[PDB]
């Protein structure tokens, strides 16, 4: 009766980070009113069955949130990358990765998602319920930052490559006749030829890789282990 | 059949498919009952038709009519069904139903509107005394007089108060 | 009468609860926050006003549903389910099969057991799911829906950026926010296509029909 | 018909299609109450139909009166139905309505 | 009066649900924000204070209406209907016909529409028309924004941020214009006659 | 008691929209942050301090005004139009007259002078802050064209610029010197 | 009591302020954007990743502080003056003791705080100036090679960036600084 109020704040913990990290979730596609009705209503469809209890159940929330986030970063990170070699972004030394981050949001969400979403969130409490003392699992933590980056770098590798020898060739046609401001003869160019080369592996490669790089539920004992 | 059918909507989700050929209305509708799960009730006007999970049962109380009495009422008026009888002691107050909720919902309310619809008169008797006298005698022993109770001043006292029930 | 106040302040809470939850409230709150994000701007159209414009369509569709459950009204509990028949199967329309087989398959491995046998589709036939499987998954449903709708009326809006952007690229103008040009020419592709005369004329007929 | 006619909102949603011809109506609707599933009650000023799922039923009893004294209250009436009598034991209290709500 | 004060709350907190809605503020509101983002400004002057000229000149136009509805305002069943009919003939007035018939079906003189079918396309149509005339108050900054970011193009000077020249010109383009008081101006004559 | 308290919450409610819109509040919060972005600052100040200070300078002029209100106060409903004249020789003082009448057309009525002097101290703000705005455009190119002059093609100058910003602020001390000037146009 | 519950009010506003003040979150916020301005690509890795792991990281040097003083666990305020004292003899290891004594005399709770998110500013910015000295050299060892030929003009941040990008990730750099940070403060692994 009165008890329900800390069984859902304790679910409410869990939850809230993933929602905060996720980009079909955030404060842009959801609002203050419906937003505090969801999270109720999952942590109380989830559940299995004292300040620093709130706070490890959120430490086991925000790593649960991004590796559910996982996937969306790689996109992203491969539009900055993108974006940045074509120009527009110099002036802080965007528009184009957002677009990136929505498609991959909606080619993972058609072919499972949510179902794939929530039995990972389901199987973290079959290995790591409250009262027991999970735990992130640090020796692994320390290769995230590293592995999206390769991903990224990876994906991208044909366009730079390829702005890298329009790159050469602008700077070997300079070499002939010096009077050409051949610096901005290229900032016309590049951003065609960034859209021409990702033209043609846009649909065939791109919406493999989401579903290739997509957290799943059979991988969460190498991330939580218990102190009990 | 020649009444209208109510099917209810938790026997209207099953689904039926072939030829049907309806030269025995009544035979038809008692095997598909059995076949498919159902329970079925005609009561006059209409035939009620439900699944066999929605079958309830109570037990009620007549404090003051027997089960065979009632029992003849429904055989007047035309609710026996012989399918789902009344299953009770047959000079009783208590018996067990079960059937249709129509018809449970019916017999339980028929017969608690039963229990609250539910005298001698007077009689004057002359019994003539054939071998003694009423009325008191009086004698007298030279100066005082003597008085003797008749029968009828000695059944008067016994029964003088007296608030107890006699039948 | 104020000891009733009690259970006033749940159930004036409770009936904004499913409004914001269960209904669907949320598919046309997240469409009209996405195509204000869609053009670019932050404050206006002050989602304050696009959250009563969102309530006034959907209890235009959600009022001869709720008005069943008016025209009727463990033992209370059998007899609210008679009273809840319409809701049920307008949350079963509408909610994933995928979806609800999970919530019914976790809450039965929840109560019973892991000895318990999975739940599989044949049962869609004869056996109706229950109201606390349909209410979660209704709602991510509705967000996955809206989502879906969002990314398509997104993507025009990011063709005149990316042109716009290359235009000011191709002039020396790198030192230039391309937002203060794209901001006016992005507004003429949501007049000119009278986009909220078209969004609910849509969304209304997703869920009720003319004629 | 000479009466005018009262359809329900509920037996408003199904549909007919064909040539139809009327020459004696009172067995036309006879035969097509059946035949859609339909009951229907002429109260001596109009013609009200229902559909077959809005038939309801009561029980009253009667505590000075009789069901004989108040059958012919019926029929002096002209309010009485041959197809949904009244179900009781003949000189009683209580008996079993059943049929259209009004 | 503890029956009447949930009546007062209430009422103090389903305003904030009519006026943000059902009034001419949705069209007033908008229009100032988006000459406030023309000229380039974020915080000035606030988001309080332009709700409040919008709001001070939101009730010129609805004093009218609702001093009808207090001279004249189970027997409250018919009693609202015609004290919600002076603000029901106003709002067949900016609304789309045929949007209030797509909601009316899912002559209009022998009968005027239902009150809950009509305020809808009344907020749909003035969120139009404010997204309309703000589209054109936009085009003469973005010359001066796009004359000055040329100008200093014509020169050398390619590192240099033009908002902190295009800024003085944004504000007295609108002030030898006689910018704030003009828009208000048309926007009183859009709905009240002189 | 609760009413008569909930009342009060619903002046105090009140009271920041007419302390936001239709008083010298309009006028003094917009020059400090024009003069915030003029010097090529982003958010260092505040909004805070700089909301504290207009504030306190605001109430300057609004508390000789209001203290005839405690002095003077259906009784109450026809003495309010009466004992508030003292703020409408000071919406009438500085409004624009053919505003006022054209809110009466569409002594003067209080409901058109709010609107018409908010309107007016937008404007009027906007053109302290223009010439605010100029003694910084020169500064701006001055500097971003010398090295112009050099071959520093590539180089922003908004970093050379920003000293020189705030050293002809603290030489002209424009701070004190803009409190004391909009105080002599009330005052 | 709701004014206990306003006190929860004064926690969920105020956790934010003391873990960017009193936690080691803030030798790792500094470095790991000061690396990625190192670097030369101002989006990736994007901040809301850099606060993740940056905040799942102090949230394993905490916990052994915070548990003890669970497990312990101005009359009753005399309690919690012993529960700080995990806390507080973190906030002597790495602070220094010509500023504790110094916002002291002119070791408490108040007077410690300020002195070690002070050392932690401090012994942040000089680890960022030596993971910055590789890649000058990089860009100095690029851009010195196009004026060796006749590529006086062309820009070379544009060169500059991928060959500082794809030398970072194939010797493993965000594995090895986040390894070296947090062994300065607990015992990893």
């Amino acid at each position: 009766i009165h008890h329900l109020v800390a069984s859902a704040a304790l679910g409410f913990a869990r939850v809230a980070p993933i929602f905060f990290f996720l980009p079909f979730l955030n404060s842009g596609v959801l609002s203050g009113a419906p937003r505090n009705a969801i999270i109720i209503l999952v942590a109380l469809g989830v559940w299995p069955h004292m300040i620093p209890l709130v706070l490890q159940e959120a430490a086991v929330g925000v790593m649960l949130g991004c590796l559910l986030s996982w996937p969306f970063w790689v996109m992203h990170a491969l539009g900055c990358i993108i974006d940045n070699q074509r120009g527009a972004t110099l002036s802080s030394s965007s528009e184009m990765a957002n677009f990136l981050n929505m498609f991959a949001a909606v080619v993972y969400l058609q072919n499972g998602g949510l179902v794939t979403m929530v039995d990972v969130l389901n199987k973290s409490y079959q290995l790591c319920d409250p009262m027991n003392e999970c735990t992130p699992s640090l020796p692994p933590l320390l290769t995230f930052i590293n592995q999206v980056a390769q991903n990224a770098l990876v994906l991208a590798s044909p366009v730079v490559l390829v702005l890298l020898l329009s790159e050469v060739f602008l700077g070997l046609l300079s070499r002939f006749a010096p009077q050409m401001n051949a610096f901005a003869i290229s900032l016309t160019v590049k951003s065609g030829i960034a859209v021409l080369i990702m033209l043609l592996y846009f649909s065939p490669v791109l919406p493999d890789n989401v579903l290739r790089l997509s957290f799943q539920a059979t991988g969460l004992s190498s991330w939580f282990y218990e102190r009990g | 059949l020649k009444e209208p059918v109510i099917v209810s909507k938790m026997a209207a989700r099953k689904k039926i498919t072939g030829n049907f050929e309806f030269h025995d209305p009544n035979a038809l509708l008692e095997k598909l009952s059995l076949q498919l799960g159902l329970i079925w009730y005609f009561d006059g006007q209409a035939i009620y038709i439900y699944d066999a999970s929605e079958m309830r049962n109570a037990v009620v109380s007549l404090r003051n009519v027997s089960l065979n009495e009632f029992n003849n009422f429904l055989k007047r008026s035309g609710l026996y069904n012989k399918n789902y009888p009344l299953r009770g002691d047959n000079r009783k107050g208590t018996f067990y139903v079960s059937g249709p909720p129509v018809y449970v919902d019916m017999v339980v309310n028929a017969a608690t509107m039963m229990d609250k619809q539910n005298l001698g008169r007077q009689k004057i008797g002359v019994m003539r005394l054939n071998n003694t006298f009423v009325g008191d005698r009086t004698y007298n022993l030279r100066d005082q007089k003597m008085v003797i109770p008749g029968i009828a001043t000695a059944i008067e006292r016994l029964l003088q108060g007296e608030e107890q029930p006699l039948g | 009468n104020d000891i009733s106040l009690i259970a006033l302040l749940a159930f004036s809470t409770l009936l904004p609860f499913i409004i914001a939850s269960g209904t669907c409230f949320v598919k046309f709150s997240i469409v009209f926050v996405m195509v204000r994000n869609a053009l670019g701007l932050q404050q206006i159209p002050s989602n304050m006003t696009l959250n009563g414009v969102a309530l006034l369509l959907s209890m235009f569709v959600m009022w001869p549903i709720m008005h069943d459950a008016y025209v009727y009204f463990s033992s209370l509990s059998k007899h609210v389910d008679e009273g809840l028949d319409g809701y049920r199967d307008y949350l079963i329309k509408y909610s994933d099969r995928e979806l609800v087989q999970f919530f019914e398959n976790a809450q039965l491995k929840r109560q019973y057991g892991e000895e318990t046998e999975t739940v599989k589709r044949d049962k869609d036939e004869i056996e109706k799911p229950s109201i606390f499987a349909l209410l979660p998954a209704y709602a991510l449903s509705e967000i996955k829906s809206a989502f879906k709708i969002g990314f398509y009326l997104y993507l025009p809006f990011v063709v005149v950026d990316l042109v716009v952007s290359s235009v000011l690229l191709a002039l020396g103008m790198m030192m230039m926010s391309p937002v203060t040009i794209s901001t006016p020419i992005k507004l003429v592709l949501f007049v000119a296509l009278d986009g909220w005369t078209l969004l609910s004329k849509g969304l209304i007929l997703q869920y009720m029909d003319i004629a």
